[PDB]
């Protein structure tokens, strides 16, 4: 690390960055969280219809 | 133009149309909420929110 600092820090903020553009193209990545919300609003939707 | 009934999903009238006259009215039930008794134990007080 003490030799590779700045490489390190370049890689690090890289990552950052392509992170920060992933997550800036589609929602899919948050997959998980579109469920706990969907299925949730979908059991209250069909409990209405009832 | 038809008949002076309304629907939704959950079978509850929403808008309707007078008889005796033509102007068209929606139906909502009023101001409908819930309480939430904010309160201490009984013997430490009685007063609630
Ligand atoms: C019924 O009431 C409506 C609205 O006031 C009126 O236009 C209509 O002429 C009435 N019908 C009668 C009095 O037969
Ligand atoms: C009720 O009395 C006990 C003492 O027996 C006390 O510790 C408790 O705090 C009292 N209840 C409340 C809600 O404070």
């Amino acid at each position: 690390l003490y030799e590779n600092q700045k490489l390190i820090a370049n890689q690090f903020n890289s990552a950052i960055g392509k992170i920060q553009d992933s997550l800036s193209s589609t929602a899919s990545a948050l997959g998980k969280l579109q469920d706990v919300v969907n299925q949730n609003a979908q059991a209250l939707n069909t409990l209405v219809k009832q | 133009p038809f008949q002076q009934f309304g629907r939704d999903i959950a079978d509850t009238t929403d808008a309707v149309r007078d008889p005796q006259t033509l102007e068209i009215l929606d139906i909502t039930p009023c101001s409908f909420g819930g309480v939430s008794v904010i309160t201490p134990g009984t013997n430490t007080s009685n007063q609630v929110a």
